[PDB]
């Protein structure tokens, strides 16, 4: 069986803080059939070779993919500060993983969305007189609590969402701001390629 | 004896002028001085001068200059002509700007017309003007402008200027522009009035407008939709001429965004940090916020460990709003005047990420603003001198030792100067001190380093030749107790004043919250002729609700508008009456604004003290007058909030007892702040139970009624009015 | 006596009550009226009464029924509840047809609420009624109505209803609705105010409301775009359930579509035949139409040859618009009230083929109306008698001799009756005849066929018991002489009148355009009280602009309102003090609408003899006043017609000598006729010139000011005026 | 040789007041054929019958036809008054003359305008006061002088078109009032025939 990645390449993608998730196990890839079909402008790997990348066999692996613009390609960078790295997305380094800058010629039958967008603010409000402001950061590789207040893009700029938040997450009120970025001439994408590998168990060989 | 007394027609004609020495710091040690309309720049050590601008080198505009504004660096001079007033700050003109250095007019790229505001950089000739809502960018006077934002929309959207609401009850001014404190950063704020209700009156205009137009004016009254705020910062360095301006938002902080809140202060504390104060909708409950710029992303960045919360619970935070901190030269701490816990306001210390501060004065006063601050002391002005909460001196503390504080201005000369302000030059070298009364004005000029006077800038003496001629009244300033409490009054004695003659009494109130009618400013007002002329006692008393005497005699009425203001009034009428100089047949009360409100229900309180009453544009139902200034002090007019004492604290209700007085309503029609729907729900009620009362309506006038004409008829048929009801000849 | 007298209370609360009789013919010889809340039906001949609708039948309603209507055939009875007023005459509500045989209230396609209008054929039980601007007609009170019109818009487009300028000063009524006799045809305007401006003013109605409400009604001013009007004329028998209405249109004549016009008239003739009465804006010039149904095409067809020009050479045509005509019962011939070439207003017979007239009445002396034309007689009443344009007497003429004309009231009562008022049944069998005085009201009830009078209705004689202990003022009408020509006075002079003793004199004034203060009715009005209580001259004077006295008196201020008519009770005072029984230091004068106008001229005109006065909702600028009442004697405010007396008239121009005399100013606010704005140009023009006066505006009331507690109160503050100006304790 | 009967048949006819005239001389004429196409209503001639003038040696054989709803017949008829004769057409009797009002089959290659129209006021208003109205009637067989303010038909019922008269016509201002009616099933035409002697050994025969 081979690794699909038809998701990644029909529809829609979704925002930087809404990221697909692709994990491929028991199957095979052919990693440099995919970057043919994008202008790369960044191919960055961290723990793993960047051709490397294509030649290994592996127990799991899982792609992050979303819509990025180029403008904003050093926030994603490592170790990068602002509204990207904390309340978005932030790469894990757990594991060998490598990151892609790429734009997506006509050529392609996914669609461009109405804009970008990326949250400003996602803190939670409790205490007395609801005084205490606890800014909710993320973790490298996870979501923001924000990803459910919009999820299909934002209506304007500066939109403001403010929810009352359950025990489990938490407790208080949710509030989040969300910032939106003008849509570019074609359509810019950002993978997080990651591998996972098992002491006997790489059954996600390439394809020769 | 022989001589002759204040006149009505010389407070109308204004036969008597107090002479001033208003001065434009410009550096340390230099400032600027209009005399005989020639512009002149002074050495502040020595005092040698010289001409700046001659009072010629305008004279060929065939425009009258009616306002000027001198660049800092002293470049260019803006010339403000063809003024037409709007509200009490905004208004719309045109503007030439003056090259200096090479004498002629800028006349390329020259300002639009109608422009809402302009304003230069705190250092240098960068200019920043708000032209149809939109904010503009001049880096040179005669440059092409730069367009930073391009959603102005006329009664929606306001850009770097303010609406209604926010120009009359926040900021107090018609500008919402912020300049960095060296002119890179230009921040300003932007207002959604969409959903803001309208307030529509009748303007008639000059005779040969056959029909009248409708003014319609965005105005939130109690418990409406409020207008919406965003805070914008804008590099006025990295503009492109070909690349629309990027403006960086500043968001409210988590805790405001859960509801309706306000922006009520911007102050900028280093060239990079920027401090907001925002406020809930609920006035008891404010955030100050510490904003850092960082020019790897451009962005900025507000950490919530540097948020400070200044809450109240026994009424609303600050006097009328959070007061302004003072940031030292770092711009890691700063001074702020908040209540302490015995609820009087005196400065605190704060570190910009340490929530606790240290009251550095305490005290049975209060500090009324901080003026200064060098790197060794703390330049302030408080009531403490004498313990007489209507007096004003400049006090310094020092920074090493706050045990070590010295007053500058209480022994110069205490019987003639109680009332002091100051004007520090920069890095406050020198100071000028203002004394406003209970003499006459005096201006002095002193050098900070030995606290030495250098030289006595104006002291009215050529008015003190001419004020000899007539007979003028004199003033006391006493107090009495209520309830085992302080309440400080005033009175207009009339000229030979007899303590065994009996007088007719005015009572004069204002009497709002954080009000203060009674003080040491000497004043050529109307109460001077009434007291000269007419022999009539004019007295104003501050009760509860007062300020500058703690929280609580002011915060009092907090929930409770028209109860103990009103009672307190009335009281005090009842105790001028025992004594012995007052006709207790013979005692009248007149307010404007509030003062029309508390007089009028004085007037409809059943009391029997007062024999007659003048409402001037008065607040007659808390229901009609706008949210801000309501709600801070009422509340939401719902039933789960105040909604019992909304309707428990009108004019109307009180319309029967209106039978035991003469009564004068005045209003204008083009009142844009008290609306003459107030005045004419008043009128209803009196008709509609059988009260007589006289009127008057002064065609499209504001709520100053402050047109040469109408101001002088509506002080004269104010003056026929108690001269009747005092039986006067 | 020697004791009661009639005092302000009196007039305010209506102590003395005049007791009426009005009643509605229902046939030729059965006539209903209502006693003790009893519907009665009074048969003429037997004078025999009975019940024809009780009061306790609606004693289950649920509702207020403000007023009915029953069918011409008496088997409905149409209801109106939920009155809600609107204009001088306009007012929607909600209506139920109670069915009278069958005693239950109809229940299936009712009448909706807010409907506009509502009206009976003249004949049997259909109806037709206007809601949302379109007109319905219901054919049965139990079957669905027929929608007639589809371009129903409010404010845009009126089907069936007039607008303001037609409501006010053409048709006084608020219906366009116009049924032919036997029900066939319902005949109805149209008007179009797409390009009519807007008058905007403030209510501020109830406390409860937050925010004012501003009230916008397409008002033409004096040269203004004026509304255009459609007629129509549809078959209300052929209606279709299944198709829509198909209406005919009457075109204006050739002579009036050549510019503005406006249809002042619709009068039915035959049951094929309907006259059309046209004016053009300058209304020197209108034409009347005959217009008969044409079975073959379906349309209207109105003739060349049956068009009659009714123009004016030194002034307007009729007295506020040309007058109706009285066809005969064939429809061959007509009578109207038209000028006799040397001015003064009598009967003329028309053929409708032949233009020119024969006038059946001649004399110095004028027609006022005609009441009823009989196959032999023609009835009119005239103010012949004994040569005095203040009286009205009913005349009967011989439709054979011409020569043959008997006073059918005068000597009836010649002491106490001097101004009848005649009310005919069908087929003028019997008549009513109501004196209106110089005594108490007096109903009499007659028979046409030998002057037979049967009955007395209301003698008014329980009225007559209270008003002998009591000291009523007398009433004076006589005249005098200036310039050659006889022009008359009327005086209401205090109990007990010494013709020697100086006197206060209050110069009553309207002096509107064919006006006429001085008559023989009588009234318990305000000057009643004045003359009774404070002993005060109440006079009225009709000078040159007055009616009923020929086109030579009337045409005197044609192009020049506010120069003669103005002068005349100037004048007029002269000649009042030098009769010497009055106070030549004490006269005032006081005026409404017109009147106010005349007063405010007056008191401005620095003549120098009145003392005082008050001026309630004034005219000040003609330019301010609607198109159709200001243009008929004013022409067009353009460089070319008249302009340069617009601004040779205004109030505004005589600011300055208003510094001689005390004002009283009153207004009220929602004032749709007389607009706030005059009174508000007045007081800037005092106030910009210095003049002190008093003024006073009545919050959303009307140009009557009167709702019950805004009536008393206007009343008893011109009577403390006038008590203060006349020094009268 | 053969008569062009077809300019009748094709597009949209004329109104009233804008009708169309055929003159024929030195041609051959099938009267009995152009009747059949049309639903005839009415043939009513004088100073000569419906059959005679099918067969006729005559010099000029004139026609005037134009778009006429047969509700109006009432006012095409002789001596008839109404805004048709007195403002549109009139019918000349100088001649023998036939009048035909006649509807045409569903599909006879003519178009039904949007509504039928006819004038229904031409006065010259004038006078020293704009004060006499004089009707402006048509001479028979003429064109009434409103016809150029809408040749077409009009806009709807009532549309009031004015202009200034030259001197030519003297006067002050010609006023004029359109009438509209709506278009029934068919369209119904009408035709006005007129034949003419003359010792010119005629030239128009069957
Ligand atoms: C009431 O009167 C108004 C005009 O005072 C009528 O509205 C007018 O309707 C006509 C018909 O379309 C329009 O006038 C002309 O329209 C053409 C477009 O077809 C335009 O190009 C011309 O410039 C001209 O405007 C127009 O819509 C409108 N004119 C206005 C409002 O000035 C209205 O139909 C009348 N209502 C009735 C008779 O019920
Ligand atoms: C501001 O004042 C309001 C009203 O005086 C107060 O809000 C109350 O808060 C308590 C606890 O949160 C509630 O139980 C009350 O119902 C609230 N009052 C009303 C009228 O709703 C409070 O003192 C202040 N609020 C803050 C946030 O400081
Ligand atoms: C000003 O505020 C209004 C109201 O929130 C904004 O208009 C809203 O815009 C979006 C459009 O889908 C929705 O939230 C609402 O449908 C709109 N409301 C109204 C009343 O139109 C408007 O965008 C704001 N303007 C700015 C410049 O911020
Ligand atoms: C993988 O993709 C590359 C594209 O360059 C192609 O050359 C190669 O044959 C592919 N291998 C497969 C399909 O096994
Ligand atoms: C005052 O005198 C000093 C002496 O040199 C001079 O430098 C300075 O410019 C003078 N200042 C003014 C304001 O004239
Ligand atoms: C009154 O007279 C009329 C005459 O028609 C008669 O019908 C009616 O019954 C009479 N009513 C009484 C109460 O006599
Ligand atoms: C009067 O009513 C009758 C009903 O019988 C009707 O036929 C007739 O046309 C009407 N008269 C008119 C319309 O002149
Ligand atoms: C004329 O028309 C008639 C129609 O019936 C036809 O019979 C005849 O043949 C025609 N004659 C011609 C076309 O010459």
């Amino acid at each position: 069986k081979e690794c699909d990645f038809t998701p990644m390449l029909v529809g829609v993608p979704p925002q930087v803080y809404n990221f697909k998730r692709l994990v491929f196990t028991n199957c095979n890839y052919n990693l440099t059939k995919l970057l043919s079909l994008f202008m790369v402008n960044e191919f960055s790997c961290n723990g793993i070779s960047p051709d490397a990348i294509a030649r290994g066999c592996y127990s799991s692996l899982t792609v992050d993919y979303f819509a990025y613009p180029l403008s904003m390609r050093s926030y994603i960078q490592p170790g990068s500060a602002g509204d990207i790295s904390l309340y978005n997305y932030k790469q894990s380094f757990a594991n060998p993983t490598c990151r892609v800058l790429a734009t997506a010629p006509a050529n392609l039958t996914l669609t461009k969305p109405s804009a970008y967008g990326y949250f400003q603010k996602c803190s939670r409000v409790s205490g007395e007189h609801n005084s205490v402001e606890t800014p909710l950061y993320i973790n490298p590789g996870e979501y923001s609590i924000c990803r459910s207040f919009s999820p299909y893009g934002f209506s304007e700029d500066g939109e403001v969402f403010r929810r009352q938040l359950t025990q489990y997450e938490g407790g208080g009120i949710l509030v989040g701001v969300g910032a939106k970025l003008a849509m570019t001439d074609k359509l810019e994408m950002g993978f997080i390629i990651s591998v996972q590998y098992g002491t006997d168990t790489n059954s996600v060989c390439p394809m020769l | 004896d022989s001589r002759k007394t204040y006149t009505l027609t010389d407070y109308l004609k204004n036969t008597y002028r107090l002479k001033l020495y208003s001065l434009r710091w410009i550096s340390d040690h230099e400032y600027l001085y209009k005399q005989e309309n020639n512009i002149l720049v002074f050495n502040a050590e020595y005092g040698n001068s010289s001409v700046f601008l001659e009072n010629s080198t305008f004279d060929e505009f065939g425009h009258s200059i009616n306002d000027y504004s001198i660049s800092p660096d002293g470049q260019f001079i803006l010339l403000e002509y063809n003024y037409v007033k709007q509200w009490r700050h905004s208004y719309t003109a045109s503007y030439d700007i003056y090259d200096l250095n090479k004498r002629q007019l800028i006349t390329e790229e020259r300002i639009p017309n109608n422009t809402q505001w302009v304003t230069w950089s705190p250092v240098g000739h960068k200019l920043a003007y708000v032209w149809n809502n939109d904010i503009y960018v001049k880096i040179e006077p005669n440059l092409p402008s730069y367009r930073i934002t391009w959603t102005g929309k006329e009664d929606i959207i306001y850009n770097g200027i303010t609406d209604w609401v926010y120009e009359e009850e926040v900021f107090s001014a018609y500008s919402a522009l912020w300049w960095s404190p060296n002119g890179t950063f230009l921040a300003y704020a932007q207002f959604n009035d969409t959903e803001v209700p309208l307030i529509e009156y009748s303007f008639y205009s000059d005779e040969s407008l056959q029909y009248p137009k409708t003014v319609r004016v965005p105005y939130p009254k109690a418990g409406a939709v409020n207008p919406t705020v965003k805070f914008f910062v804008v590099n006025t360095d990295s503009l492109s001429s070909v690349t629309n301006a990027t403006s960086i938002q500043i968001t409210a902080p988590a805790s405001m965004l859960i509801g309706d809140h306000y922006l009520c202060d911007v102050t900028w504390a280093t060239q990079e940090r920027i401090s907001l104060q925002w406020l809930r909708r609920i006035q008891n409950y404010s955030v100050m916020d510490i904003c850092d710029y960082d020019e790897s992303s451009g962005r900025w960045n507000c950490l919530v460990a540097r948020q400070h919360i200044e809450m109240s619970t026994t009424g609303w935070v600050g006097r009328f709003r959070p007061s302004e901190p003072h940031f030292t030269l770092d711009g890691n701490s700063f001074y702020k005047i908040i209540s302490n816990e015995e609820g009087y306001r005196h400065i605190c210390y704060f570190q910009i990420d340490k929530k606790d501060c240290t009251f550095i004065t305490k005290g049975t006063w209060e500090v009324i603003g901080i003026e200064a601050l060098t790197s060794d002391y703390l330049y302030y002005i408080s009531n403490e001198y004498k313990g007489m909460p209507g007096g004003r001196n400049l006090y310094k503390i020092q920074l090493s030792d706050y045990t070590k504080v010295t007053c500058l201005s209480c022994e110069l000369n205490p019987e003639r100067c109680q009332y002091y302000s100051v004007s520090f030059s920069k890095e406050a070298k020198y100071y000028q001190l203002r004394c406003s009364g209970p003499g006459l004005p005096l201006y002095t000029l002193h050098s900070s380093v030995n606290d030495k006077g250098l030289r006595v800038l104006e002291d009215n003496s050529a008015l003190d030749k001419m004020l000899q001629n007539v007979q003028m009244p004199s003033k006391k300033l006493d107090f009495i107790i209520l309830n085992e409490t302080k309440f400080w009054y005033q009175m207009i004695l009339p000229p030979h004043f007899d303590k065994s003659k009996k007088y007719p009494l005015l009572l004069d109130v204002y009497a709002g919250p954080c009000s203060q009618k009674a003080d040491t400013v000497f004043r050529l007002n109307w109460a001077t002729y009434l007291a000269s002329t007419e022999n009539i006692i004019v007295a104003s008393f501050d009760g509860r609700g007062s300020g500058y005497q703690g929280d609580k005699i002011m915060h009092a009425i907090n929930r409770r508008l028209g109860t103990f203001e009103v009672e307190d009034q009335i009281e005090a009428a009842r105790q001028f009456s025992k004594m012995g100089f007052v006709d207790n047949k013979r005692i009248a009360i007149w307010g404007w604004s509030y003062g029309g409100y508390v007089t009028s229900m004085v007037l409809g309180s059943g009391s029997g003290v007062f024999k007659c009453g003048i409402a001037v544009a008065p607040v007659s139902r808390w229901e009609y007058y706008d949210s801000v200034y309501t709600e801070r002090y009422m509340g939401l007019p719902t039933p789960e909030d105040n909604l019992d004492h909304y309707r428990n604290s009108t004019v109307m209700s009180r319309a029967e007892n209106f039978k035991q007085v003469e009564y004068l309503l005045i209003h204008g029609t083009a009142d844009d702040n008290v609306h003459f729907q107030q005045s004419a729900q008043i009128s209803k009620a009196l008709v509609d139970v059988g009260v007589d009362f006289q009127a008057m309506w002064y065609t499209d006038e504001d709520h100053g009624i402050a047109s040469s004409t109408a101001h002088q008829h509506i002080y004269t048929h104010m003056s026929h009015f108690i001269k009747q009801c005092f039986s006067l000849p």
